[PDB]
């Protein structure tokens, strides 16, 4: 498979620079252009620019001229986008994409996107708390984890290392006072818990923090 | 240079129904040589990267169900979804690649379905949180439709506004329902002054609120 | 390397 491998989440200070890689595999890197796309939280997609890795030739959306700088390293099959003198307006998810120049002129494969937060606020790891439940006569039981007081976004939340996949609702974070709070619920049958173990796995890449909180009753 | 317009900005239909959505460009996207309109459609589901659906205005990409059809020419373009599925919940973008690239502002597709009442579950503060001097009481309102829901907290029968944080999910791609999280955050000493904690959901299934409580005991 | 399909 074609695959575009982008870096993890990034916090960067106002008025500095960030450089993010897009590692290409599964095809001839020099045959296709690499496009970059911006998506601000809850907004549409916006084209930044493109690079031809064969020649290093670039084109830009006029707004990102001098903001964004696109490079390519042919020896590592890796495209880079640098953003300079960054502001809070540059806080967005940034996608890289394989662009089938010559024929389709369409973006046929996308990276998973790199989340960038532009802020002078402090990376703060989360406090993670179990939500254990009385009965309103249900054959199912709902559990949860409270993920409190972290910065920046995101946190990843899985349950039983992602073995409990369905019945999961992870809620979007809300910002208050330079700090995020979210929650996650998992619904399983009364047969499986508390008889078996249910553990929520909270990852916070920005602080290299990883917690496992076991849900235990009463 | 080239400006793209999408309409309608939002759209809702039941599973199995047809939808069409329109895309307008400020200049023609037809190349006289080649004969192709450089117009593509993209799908972006919640939390996911975009996926190419259609290129050259009408050519389906590989991996794309045949219920997705693209049409139009020059400056006016249409995406048709014959027989919408639960899984088609997304924002749909058109995009110009005639000269540079421009995306439209998108068309969000919501899904309509039969009305469903929330499963309500209330959670008292964890001991670990209480150890630190804080107290959060949490209420999960799961798998409801439609999105319109109200939540009220009560402390010893009295409604409480301060310290409440509410968060909604995006519509579920399987059952087309919505979920909500409501968190009442108080100080420990504030939490221990009182005993009865209720979260009450009001949802347009009924008038009668769905009520969930515990005692501190 | 040209700007798009129009070229």
């Amino acid at each position: 498979q074609v695959q575009l491998q982008q870096s993890g989440p990034e916090l960067v200070k106002p008025g500095t620079s960030v450089k993010m890689p897009c590692k290409a595999s599964g095809y001839i890197f020099t045959d296709y252009v690499i496009s970059w796309v911006k998506q601000r939280t809850g907004q549409g997609l916006e084209w930044i620019g493109e690079i031809f890795p064969r020649s290093g030739s670039t084109y830009y959306n006029e707004k990102f001229k001098g903001k964004a700088t696109l490079t390519a390293d042919k020896s590592s099959n890796t495209a880079y986008m640098q953003l300079s003198s960054v502001t809070s307006e540059d806080s967005a998810v940034y996608f890289c994409a394989r662009d089938y120049y010559g024929t389709s002129f369409a973006m046929d494969y996308w990276g998973q996107g790199t989340s960038v937060t532009v802020s002078s606020a402090k990376t703060t790891p989360p406090s993670v708390y179990p939500l254990a439940p009385a009965a309103q006569t249900n054959s199912m039981v709902t559990l949860g984890c409270l993920v409190k007081g972290y910065f920046p976004e995101p946190v990843t939340v899985t349950w039983n290392s992602g073995s409990l996949s369905s019945g999961v609702h992870t809620f979007p974070a809300v910002l208050q006072s330079d700090l995020y709070t979210l929650s996650s619920s998992v619904t399983v049958p009364s047969s499986t818990w508390p008889s078996e173990t249910v553990t929520c796995n909270v990852a916070h890449p920005a602080s290299s923090t990883k917690v496992d909180k076991k849900i235990v009753p009463r | 240079d080239i400006v793209m317009s999408q309409s309608p900005s939002s759209l809702a239909v039941s599973a199995g129904e047809k939808v069409t959505m329109s895309c307008k460009s400020s200049q023609s996207l037809l190349n006289s040589r080649t004969r192709k309109n450089y117009l593509a459609w993209y799908q972006q589901k919640p939390g996911q990267s975009p996926k190419l659906l259609i290129y050259w205005a009408s050519t389906r990409e590989s991996g794309v169900p045949d219920r997705f059809t693209g049409s139009g020419s020059g400056t006016d373009f249409t995406l048709t979804i014959s027989s919408v599925q639960a899984e088609d919940l997304a924002v749909y973008y058109c995009k110009q690649s005639f000269y540079l690239r421009t995306f439209g502002g998108g068309t969000k597709l919501d899904i309509k379905r039969a009305d469903a009442a929330p499963t309500v579950s209330i959670f008292p503060p964890s001991s670990e949180q209480l150890t630190s001097g804080g107290a959060s009481v949490v209420c999960f309102l799961n798998n409801f439709y439609p999105k319109d829901i109200n939540v009220r907290w009560k402390i010893d029968g009295s409604e409480r506004q301060n310290g409440v944080l509410n968060s909604w999910t995006d519509q579920d791609s399987k059952d087309s329902t919505y979920s909500m999280s409501s968190t009442l955050t108080l100080t420990k000493d504030e939490y221990e002054r009182h005993n009865s904690y209720t979260c009450e959901a009001t949802h347009k299934t009924s008038t009668s609120p769905i009520v969930k409580s515990f005692n501190r005991n | 390397h040209v700007p798009g399909g129009g070229s």
